């Protein structure tokens, strides 16, 4: 299938007036060039292939950057650097989020890819053997690690991927996992109804998708014990929606985000640059 | 004889007429309907109140002035206190509904102005404190038939506890997108020289077959003055805007004692 | 098991796909879907509007 | 419970739950008992007159020793989460004397019933996960 | 396996079981039904609330003592504050309903006593002043779920203003007829040695197809101790009587704002 | 194969009493 | 040698398997087996119990 060809047409002098309409109806303008000018025939062989939803979303996009380290930790703070946990979301970054938010609802499978990088913390402490990473998906309810070497990492039921540094970026597919019939990108509501005269706090409660969403947790560690040389790592997480359907289009985000919600920031709500005059070419 | 400008709508014991309409919108081209067995979820036999609840309810009118920045309501919130619809809504855990929305605003052949009337699925709006995100109270999110108004200024609160309401900033549609693009949502325009009413028929829209009406509004209704009201003999004149809405194909599941939401 | 499909044309054929995994979520991108119906957004009106006719009669 | 233990290896559940009650008083004890399931979103029932507005059964004690109350699948989402979660809250199960337990003389005036839970054939689970019910030191 | 003593009744989201029943009565041999087009009167499309309202509602229990003289309720009065049935009743000018009445009273194989359970069409009762006739207040005629009690004495008031209640004299059935003849009305007996429940299914009964529920009670429910409660170890013992009633085939016409009757 | 569908059913007034049982049986 | 089987459906086909090893122990997971008979645990009674009938008669 191709975009529209243009038919050969000459002029008119007629009671048919396709140039006029009434957009009060809720209909957009419909007229095309052959309605208002003389046109030649032009065969259009061009297609809208690259603007299908699959094409628009058919990219792996970075959604977060995690950090983990491997060294001899002697304090609580340093022990907590030996692993990291991250609530799975697309709101840490802006680019994929904005594209998804052209729509109210979506349904897709997900390809997740990871890019893992290291550097030496210092150069006077020898070297470090090649590191293996564990990336464990912890669904809601499963126990979360409190140490890099606690029992949770045995991962009998949670999916884990073990990645060897220097190997190809690891990758797995995730099905559509929503508990509704589509994902909601926007939810105009709350997780519970506050009732008359109840003693439950109403002053510190939240609103919208943040009150109902939970896609579990990604936990990452270096499996190796410490070397004399401290190694610091970054794990970049990539998401590609595939097998995509979307519903109910929306105006795209026009001003900077300031968090997981639709909220905006007072110093950043003037997207347009003023023109000198209404007559500026 | 028949005309795009003249329409009658009857639901239950209620009828609307208009003689200066501009067609009618059926959102996303889909008329509302009952929930099919092949898409059903809760298994109890549903209540389908039909004519008791699927009828036109007229909200309190608002006044359009040359200085008005606009109005919003949420649905089913705006109808929560309306006759038997409200009773069926609150006696059940679950409900679904479509709507006929009829917005009314007449003037004269010498007045001018234009209202954009938009039906927005999942109309999530910004909060009014920058100390928190998504920080809106249930009471402020659910004003009922009085709805709310837009403002042309954004003045977030000094303390988080005082900003738990919507920052309904007109040109950002209260949600960080440009209002000029609101036409991607089902809409009509009431342009006073052309028409005196807008009619939108809305199917149920959600990512679920049925949901908790007291927790979740499926649609926002936004009325924005795209071109300000003007009347040469008196620029300070006011004309009413009246909103009348009928639930359609209502269906409820999970009967128990009545829900009474918090009021403060 | 092999599917043979037309490629997207280049500067100046077919290609072959075999699915290796038991879950459809593992599959490569969906095939090009050229479906569209702009009218559900551009003309969601109850009564048909003929372009050459008056929008309001 | 056995059902609970199985559910804690999964993230999502759906379907109807069966609650079966066995009266273990003497044969001479009679009574009527109301068993109720109230789907969520309203004041939790603490009186019989609120409980009886929900899904319920009136159990007459007698030769048939046991009564089954169902919590039919009534949910907004297609699955609920196997964690405490407001969004996928399930509602309230309660129990009241409909009349009272009556005994003649020479009979215990206090006694017990046993409550059992099981899944119905419409029930299923998804998304395998590790349980929080077993651990070890490291 | 199947038995006249063991029964299950399900209406809407509610179920009753009994293991010591005595058959069930269908008043005048007629099951309730909806109103046929060939017998209809008001012409508006009726509301038929179905499962929201056609379900078992359990009233507050009363205590049967060796000294009790009996209890009465009226219908639909007793259910006027019951969930969605009450809402549908009061939002409409007109309503009709049948009922399943289930009266519950268990004891032991060592207790004795017998309750007559009667469903009485147009149960008009005597007033309690001899200065006037037919002189009963709306509030006293319509007690709701609490119902009323019979007495074995008649003591009419000294002043007319103080006697505007029923003279519910047991042996005259509160209406000048002998109670021994109440068996001409649809009835069962709860005889403690035999059964622990009574079940009566009632069609709509009136001289009209449909009527004003808030003005007019179609049925009286009377429970009279025909043989006194006795229990040898404690003659002062009390056992509960519980009344559970489901509207059936409910149909309402003439929707408007809600009726709120006077309370004093 | 799928988990069980739910059939359309109305009420009952019957000597059939599926709500009662006797778990002493081991069922 | 190739087996073509239905995939588990995703958000919105078949797949192909060839066994490479001479021992069945080397094979991938067994195909989904939806067999069940809960009654051997939920109702292991000698005499049939009809739900609508009394459990004890
Ligand atoms: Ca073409
Ligand atoms: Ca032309
Ligand atoms: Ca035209
Ligand atoms: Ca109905
Ligand atoms: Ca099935
Ligand atoms: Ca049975
Ligand atoms: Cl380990
Ligand atoms: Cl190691
Ligand atoms: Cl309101
Ligand atoms: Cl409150
Ligand atoms: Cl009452
Ligand atoms: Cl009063």
């Amino acid at each position: 299938p191709t975009a529209q060809s243009t038919p050969l047409t000459s002029g008119v002098n007629s009671q048919e007036v396709p140039a006029l309409t009434a957009v009060e109806t809720g209909a957009s303008g419909q007229a095309v060039p052959s309605d208002v000018i003389e046109t030649r025939h032009v065969v259009n062989y061009k297609t809208r292939s690259e603007s299908t939803l699959e094409s628009f979303f058919g990219r792996s996009a970075c959604v977060t950057i995690l950090e983990v380290e491997n060294f001899n930790a002697t304090t609580d703070a340093d022990r907590k650097k030996q692993f990291t946990t991250w609530a799975i979301t697309y709101t840490d970054t802006v680019q994929l989020r904005r594209k998804l938010e052209f729509f109210t609802y979506s349904r897709f499978d997900l390809e997740m890819t990871f890019v893992i990088t290291e550097r030496y913390y210092a150069s006077n402490t020898g070297h470090a053997r090649n590191q293996v990473y564990q990336l464990m998906y912890i669904p809601p309810g499963a126990p979360r690690p409190t140490a890099w070497d606690d029992y949770t990492w045995q991962s009998s039921s949670n999916p884990s991927v073990f990645y060897t540094y220097g190997s190809a970026p690891p990758r797995m597919s995730i099905p559509y996992v929503g508990i509704a019939n589509a994902y909601s990108h926007f939810y105009d509501g709350f997780a519970r109804v506050p009732l008359k005269d109840e003693t439950v706090d109403s002053g510190d409660t939240y609103y919208g998708l943040v009150t109902i969403n939970d896609f579990g947790t990604l936990a990452v560690r270096v499996v190796n014990e410490y070397n004399p040389a401290r190694i610091t790592s970054k794990i970049r997480v990539y998401m590609k929606p595939k097998h995509v359907r979307c519903w109910c289009p929306r105006p795209p985000r026009a001003v900077p985000y300031r968090g997981e919600g639709v909220d905006f920031k007072q110093d950043s709500i003037t997207p347009l640059t003023a023109v000198e005059n209404i007559n500026t070419f | 004889g028949y005309s795009d400008r003249v329409r009658q709508i009857t639901l239950g014991n209620s009828t609307i007429t208009t003689q200066e309409a501009a067609n009618a919108v059926v959102a996303y081209g889909e008329w509302p309907s009952y929930l099919d067995d092949k898409e059903a979820n809760p298994i109890d036999a549903p209540t389908e109140p039909d004519v008791s609840s699927n009828r036109f309810y007229t909200l309190d009118s608002v006044q359009w002035k040359s200085t008005s920045r606009g109005w919003w309501w949420k649905l089913p919130d705006a109808l929560k206190d309306m006759g038997m619809f409200g009773q069926n809504m609150y006696y059940h855990y679950l409900g679904r509904s479509g709507y006929t929305v009829h917005v009314q605003c007449n003037a004269s052949k010498f007045h001018q102005g234009a209202l954009g009337v938009f039906a927005i699925p999942e109309y999530v709006m910004a909060c009014n404190t920058e100390a928190k995100t998504s920080y809106v109270s249930y009471v402020n999110a659910n004003p009922g038939e009085k709805g709310g108004v837009f403002d042309n200024a954004y003045n977030p609160s000094a303390e988080a506890s005082e900003g738990r309401k919507f920052a309904a900033l007109d040109y950002l549609l209260g949600c960080g997108v440009l209002a000029g693009n609101a036409f991607v949502y089902p809409h009509q325009i009431i342009n006073l020289r052309t028409n005196n009413s807008a009619t939108l028929v809305l199917p149920y829209v959600n990512s679920l077959a049925i949901d908790c009406m007291a927790k979740h509004n499926n649609w926002g209704l936004v009325i924005l003055p795209l071109c300000k009201l003007d009347y040469a003999p008196n620029s300070s004149t006011e004309i009413p805007i009246t909103v009348t809405i009928a639930p359609m194909f209502t269906e409820f599941n999970g009967l128990r004692n009545i829900t009474v939401p918090a009021t403060q | 098991g092999a599917q043979v499909s037309s490629q997207k044309v280049g500067a100046h054929v077919n290609y072959t796909t075999i699915n290796y995994y038991k879950d459809s979520a593992s599959n490569a991108a969906s095939k090009l879907d050229f479906s569209q119906d702009p009218s559900k957004f551009t003309e969601p009106v109850k009564d048909i509007m003929i372009k050459t006719a008056p929008a309001l009669n | 419970t056995m059902l609970g233990e199985i559910l804690n290896y999964y993230t999502h559940w759906t379907g109807s739950l069966r609650f079966t009650f066995l009266f273990c008083g003497s044969m001479m004890a009679t009574g009527k008992i109301l068993l109720s399931y109230s789907p969520p979103g309203a004041k939790p029932p603490t009186t019989r007159k609120d409980a009886m507005l929900g899904t319920h059964i009136i159990w007459d004690l007698g030769l048939q020793s046991s009564c089954t109350m169902l919590a039919p699948w009534i949910s907004n989402t297609v699955y609920r989460r196997c964690i405490k979660d407001d969004f996928t809250e399930g509602g309230y199960i309660t129990c009241f004397y409909q009349t009272r337990i009556v005994v003649p003389s020479g009979t215990p005036t206090s006694m017990f019933m046993l409550a059992f839970v099981s899944a119905c054939p419409d029930f299923s689970v998804r998304l395998l996960r590790d349980t929080n019910h077993i651990s070890q030191r490291t």
